[PDB]
């Protein structure tokens, strides 16, 4: 405790503020580049651009109007945008500003060419024994500092996080999460981290945020998640069934927290009855886990980029294009007032 | 699924669910596959979760290893559920005898008699339903227990695996196949005896209040005597496990050489020395069946103590009511049932399971293997500064190995001299010391030892894959496996069983490449695949698939052939675990051209063993005629009593039918030493009838059945069957003056009793059948998991190479499974017997209450008192004849051994031969014909390599074998066989010898005297070859005669030939067994001394047998004769 | 005591005045006969001769001067020459004569007609329990003897122990033997007869010789040395452990005194508490060995050599400027 709890006040203390203060319209999209094109995501676009006038690497986000609209997520953007302004944490990259248009948005974030783990996973099948707790340690953070914002992430999946140049790992997309508290029946996403009440439909809670990040790092050390079925209906019944398999070459250490983690009883959920993080903070397979250390990020990278450069995209797999010129009226123009 | 799980509650209490099951069993045979579904709650699969969860949580808790601590939190709560009922219920039956307290006085009574009736319904529903409860607890955790081990033994590593004893784990899973589940049901007794203690001895103080801790003193101290009694007998018996040890060694080198043994004619000597040395044995068994009878008879005999000290005191001080008498006779029968019974079997149970738990922690926390964390990513494999020890010794002297992604690499040097070990630690097998090894991790590797488990080729070839059409016609195509595919009778589908015996070593091979080439990986760890087909295969499957298909991926073959060391993409060569040259292959094969050229139950059975020895009817009248003369001195006794105080003190006789119809300790020694005269008896008929039994049928059974004709069934006949037979003796007799003397009290009882003894007979009779069909099948069942677990066993490293561990688990947990369903199903049978026998003794205890209440006091009590003890008595009875009938078997399987059939000048002339080593079988002869010169040996020539071990056995007639053999004018009928094949001379290929000293092992007979030996051994070699052994001749021949070597112990067969004095001498494989000095010495002997014989020395190479003069061609199906050289070189031989 | 005691006060008082006198270069390689050589035994050559002035036949236990200089043993060799020069007792074939030349030297050793016992155990596999402890009890007699003139053997192996005519064992192999009285860190020698004392690097004093005796009884009755591994290393750390397990066919009063002499406690070592060797003499698998009779060697003994003659070889196998003479000037 001590300096922890002064300076998860330190954050309180100002996080409302900036959530006080809205910004809008903090740029036009007249000062960017069309380098390439990182991903699509979702339902929008996405492009790797350079700044005219600066001249650093930033991403450029876009989305149509009409989409916020029709599929019924038009604000649950606009309290991300908000969400995201005031951020200060080291695992995650901030933002500069945000375009205004008549017919899409943008978003002017950080461009760190490490990509996702998810492919590098995918070349490399499993992570070592102490290669996934050097993520899950910064997972661990994360999951705390947010917690304490009052907020509920509802988005921990390997497309959810990406690499700097150092190493360290950064999350993004803020789209589904909510800052609530008390009982709520929202639910979206991807059944992959589905939790038993998310598919009971009940008033959720912050339980579920462990789970997902427990599911990420049992699917981490194997590459398969422990529920896998080829419809959502199917993978559903696995996860009301709560009966899975660990890793043969899983540690046992690593199995008693694994347990705890995806337990299905949510009052007896790991960290969530009275120690809060300090089960988690005390967990064996975290025995070599400086929390304040790896907070000052001094700990060597357990797999560093092979970064070529701050215009190259060699870890990514993209090199297409996306192109659109201008329109005379927004889908839903006064529902866009806070963005 | 489950028919158990559609059960109501009522049918539950009742445990009907196998009322079908034995609707069949009764019926019809038994059908394995007819087994109910197992529970659900039963699969191995849950059961295992839950334990490791909770197995887990706790290692990780706290630095104490407390597997007590963690299984405690899975079961107590069950355990305490059940012990709740189980203590109730004995209090209830610890109280009922007070209840009886009240009728003496005599109305009212018949309420009083309403409630005992209910009393035992009560408590027969207590008592039922906990001992499957606590046995179904059992049986959850064991198999957990068994799971455990189960998946660590994927775990262990395998430097402590060579280490580990392999019989240990063995051991340790079949002690508790069976004690460890049965072992609960004693567990509450200690929450339940000493409180079963403090409710006797208040109402022995409500009784008495001054006389409580009299009998109490006697009781503890029967309880010490007792105790003492079983260090003696322990002692006893690891006395006689030596001796015995030893008997069964000598036993088994007799029947390692039964044919030998037939040929020497030597069976009355084996059997007077098997005699001889069980004497001693059986007198330190008959010492400890008595200490054991003693013991046991002096639980009976406590009875009359128990309550007459007891009683002493408090009557002399002032008079007593008798019906406290009575009552205090039946609290006190309760107590000492308790004492002397159920503490000490607690306290056995309790210890058992405490040292199991501390071994089983122990063995599961051993160090394990760690698994090289690898498959990420990887360009071409490369190796440094590799160094490390096999167990010191540098396997490898800072070896490096660079190989390229693609290429085919290889190493040369001596067979298995690190070479081996340097592909298991690349592999992940062996830790490396020094350097650093990197590599892709995804890499098979092919045994020099093959490892095939039983299944069809589809399952050798897919060890957990899908039918590749392609793939598997290539790895079929290549390996040169399709020809040998196409041998097999299915040819696609052939199911292989255990052993493996249906392939050669070379298609072992062949299985063993294919298996490698089934799997895509980034290196093949060849370990001298070609090491058992043909030069010309191995080019061929090279050609084809080896140096092909896989080649062209990263390759590494340990191959020391030249020819394809020399299209190697890189060698390696090492000598004395060092590289001595590596690298290039033109650059090695340039750098050093002159080291390159240098290196390259009937009734009839229990009638049958009465009949064995005929103090046994005498021992057995007497006893009866004791026992009835005793039971009609008491009813006189009753009778003129019924119709001075120690008139009333004499009751008491009657009080205790233990100690009334106690088997006297003049009358039961005589029966146990019967028992142990009849087994030996019964031991000597049959060491008798082996020596007799013939050939053909000798090897029809397998000789390992022989071992255990004796190695169990004798032990379980001596120790056993006495102790069982007389105990079941003694109870029913007991049981039985109990009932006449109840119908001695009224006119009424028989008539009601005869119908219950009637209808237990025919529930007994129709459960017998189930139950027998139940443990047959389920000791069948078992052997297929150990079968298993030595597969694991045998391939443990290719499993480990395999990494498709599940498979394995999903087999191991489906056999514990179908082997689980049988135990549940015979446990459940067995626990529908115990209530149905407990509700038969209630009802008629019940009618016999009712009768007695509508009918003088001291007949009631006695009648009340006499049921109030009868219950304990049955319930042991019926367990006796249960067991009884489970130790019939192996006196039925004796008998059936016993019953078997018995065998049945120099010049010579045969004809008409005829021979097979069957009844019918291979014709070893077609009528075949020879003569037999005087004095000249006969070269057994021409078919050499066929089988010529059936014409000398034929020689002997040790064969199925009929024709004429008329040598010196006897014929082959008029002579014994004892005598008719003194006259051959046996030199077997494998020298039989008696393990002992000198003077036995060569003269069993023992008809010569010892200066006429020693001349003889000097004039046959022996007296230098025994001048170098300890002492003179007294050297026992320990291990089989280990010292000797095999020309040395060709020389004493010779010389006990020459002793013998036999008129022919067949000789066989000489220059095979023999070595170069040893030849030498062998041929001087034999053509010095025993230059005199018609011998015929049978030789494979026509070169050795070139020095005979006579020559017997062989040919298949016809022994022709060729008198010369001059024909027999250029007709038979070319 | 009374006479035994007598007799090893008088052996005790002549030895010193033995030690004070020693004798050099006795006799030169001039009387002797080269017809086969024994053996070569630790870094010498051994080779049978003839005494050509007398006839006698005499053992001749050549090393070269260079080998003694280079493997660092030239001290231990002056002092087994001098020990071997003033012994005194029937257990042991003594030394005649010593021979100095430019390039070897030679020692004039008894003709040994019984050869090595190992060979004949190999040969016999276990000798009978009264034959072991036969041979047992003169061996404890010349090592109570040793311990009645305060020295150290350092070396016991099975091949050292020959047999005589009489069928006695002989005693040779003084090269490790030394007088020290106290404690040594010096530590070599055969790894299945290393003490854990001499294992852990520590001064090491008289007491591992009972330690050696029991190790050389067990292994005679055994034909297995109790302590073995494949590599010095794993048979250091077994012995490190000094836990064994008994044969099947040990007896109980033998095997209990085992314990005692294989006890890993220096202190509590067998024949090293109190009374120096009168516990071991009053054991029960000494029940029957008398001591003081051995001392004429009357009695019969389990086995006799098959003696051909001095010349016969039977018993023995059948193969085939001075460096630093400044340090070899009492030789
Ligand atoms: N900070 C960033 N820097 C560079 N590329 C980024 C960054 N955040 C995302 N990307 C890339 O943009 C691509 C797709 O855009 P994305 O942000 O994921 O839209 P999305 O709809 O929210 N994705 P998702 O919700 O998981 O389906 C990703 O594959 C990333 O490679
Ligand atoms: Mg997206
Ligand atoms: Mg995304």
């Amino acid at each position: 405790q001590e300096s922890v709890k002064e300076f998860l006040a330190k954050a309180k203390e100002d996080f409302l503020k900036k959530w006080e203060n809205p910004a809008q319209n903090t740029a036009h999209l007249d000062q960017f580049e069309r380098i390439k094109t990182l991903g699509t995501g979702s339902f929008g676009r996405v492009m790797l651009v350079k700044h005219m006038e600066t001249g650093n690497h930033y991403a450029m986000k876009i989305l149509d109007k009409q989409k916020v609209v029709k599929l019924k997520q038009i604000e649950h953007t606009l309290n991300e945008k908000r969400i995201l302004q005031a951020v200060n944490f080291p695992f995650l990259v901030k933002l500069e500003f945000s375009f205004k248009d008549n017919s899409n948005l943008y978003m002017v974030m950080e461009y760190v060419p490490g990509g996702e783990m998810f492919s590098h996973l995918r070349r490399i099948g499993r992570f070592s024994e102490p290669h996934a707790r050097f993520y899950a340690a910064q997972i661990v953070l994360t999951f705390e500092y947010l917690h304490s914002l009052d907020l509920i992430y509802r988005d921990l999946k390997p497309e959810n996080l990406l690499i700097d140049q150092q190493g360290y790992i950064q999350v993004t997309d803020f789209g589904f999460a909510k800052r609530v508290k008390g009982r709520t029946w929202t639910l979206c996403g991807t059944p992959e981290y589905l939790a038993p009440e998310i598919i009971l439909s009940k008033g959720y809670n912050k339980a579920v945020d462990w789970w997902a990040l427990g599911v990420l790092i049992y699917e981490m050390a194997a590459g398969y998640p422990p529920f896998f079925a080829d419809q959502p209906i199917q993978i559903y019944e696995k996860i009301v069934s709560g009966k899975v398999r660990f890793p043969s070459h899983f540690s046992s250490d690593l199995k008693d927290l694994l347990r705890n983690l995806l337990q299905v009883d949510l009052t007896k959920r790991f960290g969530n009855l009275k120690n809060g993080v300090n089960d988690i903070k005390n967990h064996k397979w975290f025995a070599t886990t400086d929390w304040i250390a790896i907070y000052q990020r001094k700990v060597e990278a357990p797999f560093i980029p092979k970064f070529k450069g701050p215009g190259d995209t060699s870890n990514f797999d993209d090199y297409e294009e996306e192109e659109i010129r201008v329109s005379i009226n927004e889908k839903c123009g006064k529902e866009f007032s806070e963005f | 699924r489950s028919p158990l799980e559609k059960a109501s509650v009522v049918s539950k209490l009742f445990f009907s669910w196998t009322r079908p099951i034995l609707r069949k069993g009764y019926r019809q045979r038994l059908e394995l596959s007819d087994i109910y579904q197992i529970p659900s709650v039963d699969s191995a699969d849950n059961l295992s979760e839950k334990l490791e969860r909770e197995w887990d949580r706790e290692l990780a808790s706290k630095k104490n290893p407390k597997l007590i601590n963690a299984l405690r939190r899975c079961f107590f709560w069950r355990f305490m559920f059940y012990g709740i009922f189980l203590y109730l219920g004995e209090v209830t039956k610890a109280v009922q005898p007070l209840l009886l307290g009240r009728i003496i006085a005599s109305s009212i009574a018949i309420y009083l008699g309403i409630g005992l009736c209910l009393l035992f319904i009560v408590r027969t529903l207590l008592l039922h339903p906990a001992i499957f409860g606590l046995h179904h607890i059992g049986m959850q955790m064991r198999i957990a227990m068994f799971s455990l081990i189960y998946k660590k033994t994927l775990k262990l590593s395998s430097r402590v695996l060579d280490k580990i004893s392999i019989g240990q784990l063995v051991s340790l899973l079949s002690n508790n196949l069976n004690k460890f589940d049965e072992g609960l049901a004693l567990a509450h007794f200690v929450w339940i005896a000493p409180l079963q203690v403090a409710l006797l001895m208040g109402l022995i103080w409500e009784l008495l209040q001054a006389s409580a801790f009299c009998g109490l003193g006697f009781l503890i101290v029967l309880a010490l005597f007792q105790a003492g009694l079983g260090r003696m007998m322990m002692k006893y018996r690891d006395q006689r496990a030596g001796k015995i040890s030893e008997r069964l060694v000598i036993t088994s080198e007799m029947i390692e050489n039964i044919q030998s043994v037939k040929a020497y004619c030597w069976e009355e000597a084996m059997e007077k020395m098997i005699e001889n040395l069980r004497q001693t044995e059986l007198k330190l068994t008959r010492k400890a069946a008595y200490v054991r009878y003693f013991n046991s008879s002096a639980f009976f005999f406590s009875g009359f103590f128990v309550v007459f000290l007891s009683v002493l005191p408090y009557a002399l001080i002032k008079g007593i009511i008798l019906r406290k008498i009575f009552t205090t006779i039946s609290f006190c029968i309760v107590l000492r049932m308790a004492v002397t019974r159920q503490f000490p079997w607690a306290v056995q149970t309790w210890y058992d399971s405490l040292g199991a738990i501390n071994k089983i922690q122990d063995f599961l926390q051993k160090q394990e293997y760690k698994t090289l964390e690898y498959n990420l990513t990887t360009t071409e494999v490369v190796m440094e500064n590799v160094t490390a020890f096999w167990e010191g010794t540098p396997v490898l002297k800072d070896i490096n190995f660079k190989i390229e992604r693609g290429q085919l690499l290889a190493v040369a040097g001596s067979t298995g001299a690190g070479k081996t070990s340097l592909l298991m630690v690349i592999m992940g097998e062996l830790e490396p010391s020094e350097g650093k090894i990197k590599h892709s991790g995804r890499i098979s590797f092919c045994s020099q030892f093959s490892w095939i488990m039983p299944g069809t080729i589809k399952e050798n070839i897919i060890f957990g894959v899908s039918y590749d059409e392609y793939r598997y016609r290539s790895v079929i195509k290549a390996c040169q496996l399709e020809e040998d595919i196409s041998k097999f009778a299915e040819k696609d589908n052939i199911v292989l069983g255990e052993g493996g015996i249906t392939l050669s070593g070379g298609q072992r091979a062949r299985i063993s490449l294919a298996r490698a080439v089934y799997k895509d990986a980034d290196l093949y760890l060849l370990d001298s695949p070609f090491g058992y087909l043909d030069v010309l295969t191995e080019k061929e499957i090279f050609e084809s698939c080896v140096c092909k298909l896989m080649a062209n991926k990263t390759r590494i073959l340990v191959t020391s052939k030249m020819e394809h060391l020399k299209k190697a993409d890189k060698i390696l060569i090492l000598h004395e675990g060092s590289s001595y040259f590596y690298g290039t292959f033109s650059e090695l094969q340039n750098l050093q051209p002159d080291f390159s050229s240098k290196l390259m139950t009937t009734w009839n059975t229990y009638l049958r063993y009465i009949t064995v020895h005929k103090s046994l009817i005498f021992v057995l009248i007497w006893c009866l005629v004791i026992f009835l003369a005793e039971v009609a001195a008491s009813l006189v006794v009753l009778w003129l009593l019924g119709n001075t105080s120690s008139y009333y003190v004499f009751y008491i006789y009657v009080g205790v039918a233990d100690t009334l119809l106690a088997m006297g300790f003049f009358r039961g020694l005589p029966l146990v030493h019967t028992l142990i005269t009849v087994s030996k008896i019964l031991h000597h008929k049959m060491l008798h009838s082996v020596l007799q039994a013939p050939m053909s049928t000798l090897n029809t059974l397998k000789a390992g059945g022989i071992l255990n004709r004796f190695s169990k069934d004798i032990a379980i006949l001596d120790d056993l069957l006495p102790l069982t037979i007389f105990d079941f003796i003694q109870l029913l007799l007991i049981v039985i003056g109990a009932i006449a003397v109840v119908a001695v009290l009224q006119p009424y009882i028989f008539v009601a009793t005869v119908p219950v003894i009637v209808a237990f007979i025919m529930l007994r009779a129709y459960f017998l059948q189930t139950s027998q069909q139940l443990k047959q099948l389920e000791s069948e069942g078992r052997s297929p998991i150990f079968t298993h677990l030595v597969t694991s066993l045998k391939g443990l490293w290719t499993l480990r190479a395999f990494g498709r561990q599940p498979y394995f688990e999903t087999l191991f947990h489906k056999a514990l499974n179908l082997h689980t369903a049988n135990w549940f199903l015979y446990l459940s049978t067995l626990r529908w017997f115990q209530m149905r026998i407990e509700m038969i003794f209630v009802i008629f205890f019940i009618a016999v209450t009712f009768i007695s209440i509508l009918t003088g006091e001291g007949r009631v009590g006695i009648i009340l008192t006499l049921a109030m003890n009868i219950m304990s008595t049955l319930q042991w009875a019926v367990n006796s004849s249960i067991d009884v009938d489970s130790l019939m078997r192996s006196v039925s399987r004796v008998f059936k051994f016993i019953d078997m059939p018995t065998e049945g000048g120099g010049q010579m002339t045969v004809k008409d031969l005829t021979a097979k080593y069957t009844e019918g079988g291979n014709a070893i002869l077609e009528n075949i014909s020879f003569s037999i010169s005087p004095g000249q040996r006969v070269g057994l020539l021409g078919r050499t390599g066929s089988g010529k071990s059936t014409l000398l056995s034929a020689f002997l007639r040790l064969l199925n074998t009929e024709g004429e053999i008329q040598i010196d004018g006897v014929s082959w009928d008029s002579i014994t066989l004892q005598q008719w094949r003194k006259a051959f001379g046996v030199i077997p290929q494998k020298v039989f010898i008696f393990s002992g000293t000198f003077r036995k092992n060569l003269d069993p007979y023992e008809q010569w005297s010892d200066q006429e030996i020693w001349k003889v051994a000097d004039e046959v070699g022996l007296r230098s070859v025994i001048e170098q052994f300890p002492g003179k001749l007294d050297f026992v021949l320990v291990d089989g005669g280990c010292v000797l070597s095999h020309g040395h112990k060709q020389l004493m067969c010779l010389a006990r030939s020459v002793l013998s004095k036999a008129k022919i001498l067949l000789l066989d494989e000489p220059s095979a067994h023999l070595d170069p000095v040893t030849y030498q010495i062998i041929r001087r002997t034999l053509k010095q001394a025993f230059a005199d014989c018609t011998v015929i020395l049978c030789e494979h190479r026509i070169e050795a047998m070139l020095e005979c003069q006579q020559f017997l061609v062989i040919e298949e199906n016809k022994v022709r004769q060729y008198d010369s050289i001059q024909k027999l070189l250029n007709e038979r031989s070319l």
